[PDB]
RNA sequence: AACGAGGAAUUCCUAGUAAGCGCAAGUCAUCAGCUUGCGUUGAUUACGUCCCUGCCCUUUGUACACAC
């Protein structure tokens, strides 16, 4: 829990998001999960890191987006030779 | 104008530095100021002394005070003598050629501990803060700071070449690692500070703050938390007070010095002395396992306790020897400038006798306490007053001392010319006549006062005698042949402070206890004239020789030069930062000497009022000043016992990543065909290949990986100059810039960590050279993006996977708590309106 | 100080080539018997042969070839 | 915003030392050199406020 | 005797501008050894860059989003 207090402000900018999301899903994979069900109390400050998640969802999805311009370079370049 | 020099300091025998000692009926060296001392124990006389040819006030010393040698260490086999000063420096000195050869500095602090050892050449200090530097002797370059300390050093230990154990002024104990230049562990010791640590190869002893030592056992087990160093036990009775350095010598003894003058020996035993005293011990736990655990919480079994050693003055430094291991003989250096020699001796059992032998003492030519004033003869014949009672007969051609007496709380002294006598102003109400040629106590005037007196003066002829005292009054003495008789008390209204009679035998100023300055004419007590306006008492009066200006001076930092004549003035003169102490006169000309608590020596011309010369002969406080009545060498007395005699005489964002392009990519391609040399040479015949094509030494030199030396110039490009820097790259380098990315995504933990950043900076590349990167044909860009097409990708997807589920994942542990713990409302409208209420708010600024 | 060779704006071209016509008429005719009519009728024609008689031709030649000997 | 929802603030403890940018120091592990620097660049800022 | 368009070294100048030409007035200061207006003729070359020399600013984004 005081862990995901200091993965709430490592969320907080655009650099070290990677490391804040890997320890996230690391509580809900890595971890002893059912144990982590079970236990209350934290609820209300996980709910305060979430929308920080949507931007960098947003941002990462956008960084795909403009991946498929290699894919156009590579077909149109195919195409031409 | 002039420029005069220091010539010597006398009374230097001990300063605040460790000793060290020479064998041969030993020799010693000790510390003095810009100097070591270094005599037999024997005879005690100097034999020489450390120096260069720096005086203060000459070009060499700037406004500074000289550094003090606060430790020194010598080593018998290089005859080399290490000193540490007080500002950081290093010097190491030769002993049969006296001079100093290499001279490092590294420190801001006074250097605490050194120790150097000749085997590999290499020498360690440590300061006052928290760095350990080694230096080599053969290298002169500091090798490997050890710096994790917070407080100081003032415990030293080296142990060959893997490990250093030093502790602190905050009680904690680190040792470190010589290859990993790290420490592995630490450990409190005590409440307080650890000041002392003495090491032998089993055991390390380590003093606190209330008479504690703890004995510590080191180890060479490579476990992670414990069992590198433990600590089994804890001794006590030193005395109330606690020790500073411990230092120990086999045949099996080693001491502990304290501050409170005195020095406890302890014994350490071995395997059977200890065995057989488990045995013993073992008789004792048999008379369920109580006293066996009492038996290990058991300093008998080590710390046999042998006697302690009671001084007379605050102890300082201590080394000591063993001869035929029957008597150990201990050298010490007091607090005065004293040195006492201990000799002890022991049949491996007894102490052998009750007191320490004093077999040699050095005290003939220190000054044993503070000097309070000076005596200049009319031919260059010095004395010397100090507090406890030394009254010393110095001589300049000589430098050395005749003989002292003893003369209790005395604080002033004039010389009588007419017979070469003495006389003396003790804190005692009474007078003293001492001679040369006869004994001293001949005619000393008992109860001559009351309270404590000040001041002494004389007339020209010496056979009248003032004498100035805190009990409102001044007496008039006579001399009558063969004793000294009253002739007129002055009553006052304040304490006397200091008088001087004039020499034009004329005039008497008197300070009293107030701001005032009542100067009297002497033939007649009639009262001339009062000076005021100092704010403080004034401590020291001047008249010039010529008698037209008085210069007086107070506690309160300033110099107010008064007209004899007419009660005027013609210079206020602030100077000498803490206070001015005193003032003396140049007998030939309108030349005055500043003495001070700030230890400076100021001498100004009473022509401009500005400061022609600046003396920094020490750092401690000024007690008197003397000025030869004909040459014109000033003579210092110092608070640390020091008598100084004065004798006159580029590039751009985007060429930057260019050069980083060109350097790794050409070192990518030399690894890249060294490998297809490889696959062609140990596979199908032999083929001697091209046997490991050379990194550049720049590359080689910080170590970075060629995929990781191109891409920290981008973190280092800014932001603003990225886009327009990167427009500058030719289609050549960004060929290069496609195989580079293409090489950093074979090393996967290199991508992700600034994934977004290689993303945002090919994605640019590409975009803006499109045009050529598609109409030229080649098959190798054709594989080469389709590498890092679906590498990319691939890690995008990656780490947009756990985005997307700690998004959609974290959803639920919100909604499932809003269902679970929050307590739902039946009413709609109300509902919606509680949820507003309950929802975040925040302010703006606005416009209306 | 060392000369660098660069290339030149169309813009550059057309202003130094109007310059140096110019001042080859003006030159011709600084104290001779021809006016600046007849020396910037020669002028001009010997610059569209290109034949190396003109000062604006001579100078074409000699600012390249000062460029060319440092590329 | 989400950055209104949290505006990233200072250590609620003193032990600790949180900056703008979401990374937190803390007291007792910080080097001397270090502490100097963030000394100077609070006392900096606190200057320009 | 000096003088055939003026040396080094410096200064000013971007469009109805530089430069050339005349006419008028003499405005409580200043100006006749000149000053100020008003017209005619009217171009070249930059109109970019902080590489050099300077001059200043900034180095918590806090001014509310997004992006960075």
């Amino acid at each position: 829990i005081l862990l995901m207090k200091r993965c709430r402000d490592w969320n907080t900018n655009a650099k070290t998001h990677t490391i804040a999301q890997r320890t996230i899903r690391c509580i809900l994979m890595h971890h002893n999960i059912a144990k982590l069900s079970e236990i209350p109390g934290m609820v209300k400050i996980v709910d305060a890191i979430i929308p920080y998640t949507q931007r960098h969802f947003t941002r990462v999805d956008n960084l795909v987006e403009q991946s498929y311009i290699l894919d156009y370079a590579l077909v149109e370049m195919d195409k031409l030779f | 104008y002039q420029r005069f020099e220091q010539a010597a300091a006398f009374g230097v025998i001990a300063s605040n530095a460790n000793c060290v000692w020479i064998p041969a009926p030993g020799q010693l060296i000790t510390s003095a100021l810009e100097d070591v001392n270094i005599w037999d124990i024997k005879t005690g006389d100097l034999v020489s002394k450390l120096s260069d040819g720096l005086p203060p006030g000459a070009s060499d010393a700037r406004g500074a005070k000289p550094a003090e040698c606060t430790y020194l260490e010598a080593h018998k086999d290089t005859d080399l003598l290490a000193v540490g000063y007080a500002d950081g420096v290093i010097k190491v000195w030769d002993l049969m050629s006296k001079t100093v050869l290499l001279n490092f500095n590294g420190h801001k602090a006074a250097i605490t501990l050194l120790q150097f050892d000749g085997t590999g050449t290499r020498l360690i200090s440590g300061s006052k803060d928290s760095n350990i530097i080694v230096w080599d002797l053969v290298g002169e370059v500091g090798l490997y700071k050890l710096r994790s300390h917070k407080d100081s050093i003032t415990g030293f230990w080296c142990q060959g070449e893997d490990w250093l154990i030093s502790t602190s002024k905050d009680g904690m104990i680190k040792l470190w690692d010589l290859k990993t230049h790290q420490c592995i562990e630490t450990h409190i010791a005590h409440t307080g500070e650890c000041w002392g640590l003495a090491v032998k190869d089993d055991l390390l002893i380590t003093t606190g703050t209330d008479s504690q030592v703890k004995i510590w056992k080191l180890d060479i087990e490579n476990d992670k938390m414990g069992g590198k160093l433990t600590e089994m036990g804890i001794f006590e009775k030193q005395s109330k007070q606690r020790g500073l350095k411990i230092e120990f010598i086999t045949n099996s003894f080693f001491y502990i010095q304290n501050a409170d003058k005195t020095i406890e020996t302890f014994r350490i035993r071995x395997x059977x002395x200890x065995x057989x005293x488990x045995x013993x011990x073992x008789x004792x736990x048999x008379x369920x396992x109580x006293x066996x655990x009492x038996x290990x919480x058991y300093s008998s079994f080590i710390l046999h306790p042998f006697q302690t050693i009671r001084s007379l003055y605050k102890i300082k430094s201590a080394s000591w020897t063993t001869v035929s291991s029957s008597k150990l003989e201990l050298v010490l250096t007091t607090s005065s400038n004293t040195i006492e020699y201990y000799s002890i001796p022991y049949e491996k059992r007894d102490p052998t006798s009750p007191a320490p032998l004093k077999t040699h003492t050095i005290e003939l030519q220190g000054q044993r306490t503070d000097v309070r004033s000076i005596d200049i003869s009319d031919d260059n014949k010095l004395l010397a007053t100090a507090s406890n009672g030394s009254l010393k007969i110095w001589n300049i051609k000589t430098h050395k001392c005749i003989r002292t007496f003893e003369c209790g709380y005395a604080l002033t002294c004039k010389f009588l010319p007419g017979g070469l006598l003495v006389i003396l102003g003790t804190r005692n109400g009474e007078l003293q006549l001492f001679d040369l040629a006869s004994s001293s106590l001949l005619d000393t005037i008992e109860d001559a006062h009351d309270a404590a007196i000040w001041s002494l003066d004389l007339t020209s002829d010496g056979k009248r005698l003032v004498t100035g005292s805190a009990d409102k009054t001044v007496k008039f003495w006579d001399f009558k042949v063969l004793k000294l008789h009253h002739d007129t008390t002055l009553e006052l209204t304040d304490d006397i402070l200091c008088v001087r009679v004039s020499p034009d035998d004329r005039y008497l100023a008197i300070s009293l206890l107030d701001n005032t300055v009542k100067v009297f004419f002497l033939d007649s007590m009639k009262f001339y004239l009062s000076l005021y306006g100092h704010k403080l008492p004034v401590l020291s009066i001047d008249i010039s020789f010529d008698s037209k200006m008085i210069i007086t001076s107070s506690a309160d930092k300033n110099i107010k030069i008064w007209g004899l004549d007419f009660g005027d003035c013609h210079k206020s003169l602030f100077a000498h930062q803490d206070s001015i102490m005193n003032v003396k006169f140049l007998p030939q000309s309108h030349n005055f000497f500043s003495c001070s608590k700030d230890a400076v020596v100021k001498y100004w011309d009473g022509e401009k009022f500005e400061c022609i010369q600046k003396l920094y002969a020490h750092q401690s406080e000024v007690w008197a000043l003397a000025v030869a009545t004909d040459g014109g060498f000033v003579v210092s007395s110092s608070h640390d016992h020091s008598i100084r005699i004065w004798e006159e005489t580029s590039l751009k964002a985007g060429e930057r990543l260019m050069e980083a392009l060109d350097l790794g990519i050409a070192e990518i391609e030399g690894l890249e065909a060294y490998n297809r040399d490889m696959k062609l040479x140990x596979x199908x015949x032999x083929x001697x290949x091209x046997x490991k094509p050379q990194g550049n030494a720049v590359l080689i030199a910080v170590n970075k990986t060629p995929e990781q030396y191109i891409m920290d110039t981008l973190l280092r490009i800014r932001m603003s100059q990225l886009e327009d820097a990167l427009m500058v790259m030719p289609f050549s380098y960004v060929l290069k810039f496609l195989k580079f990315i293409d090489t950093v995504m074979q090393n996967k933990t290199l991508l992700h960590s600034h994934l977004p950043l290689i993303c945002k900076n090919l994605f640019f590349i590409i975009k803006f050279n499109h045009k050529e990167l598609v109409s030229q044909k080649n098959e190798e860009l054709k594989l080469q993006i389709n590498r890092v097409k679906t590498e990319l990708r691939s890690a995008l997807k990656s780490t947009e996977d756990d985005l997307g589920f700690n998004v959609q994942g974290l959803k639920f542990v919100k909604q499932q708590w809003n269902l679970r713990h929050n307590y739902e409302f039946v009413d709609e409208y109300d509902q919606q309106e509680k949820e507003s209420n309950s929802a975040r708010k925040r302010v703006f600024g606005t416009v209306i | 100080a060392r000369r660098q060779a660069v290339d030149v704006s169309p813009l550059r071209r057309v202003n130094q080539a109007i310059a140096l016509l110019t001042i080859g008429a003006r030159e011709a005719a600084f104290r001779n018997i021809k006016t600046i009519a007849e020396t910037l009728a020669e002028e001009l024609i010997n610059a569209a042969k290109g034949s190396s008689t003109s000062y604006a031709i001579k100078k074409k030649d000699e600012l390249e070839r000062v460029a060319k000997s440092n590329r | 915003a989400p950055q209104e929802i949290y505006n990233v603030g200072k250590a609620e403890k003193d032990g600790e030392i949180r900056l703008k940018n979401g990374v937190a120091m803390s007291k007792e592990e910080l080097t001397r050199e270090d502490k100097n620097r963030l000394r100077r660049a609070l006392k900096r800022k606190r200057s320009k406020a």
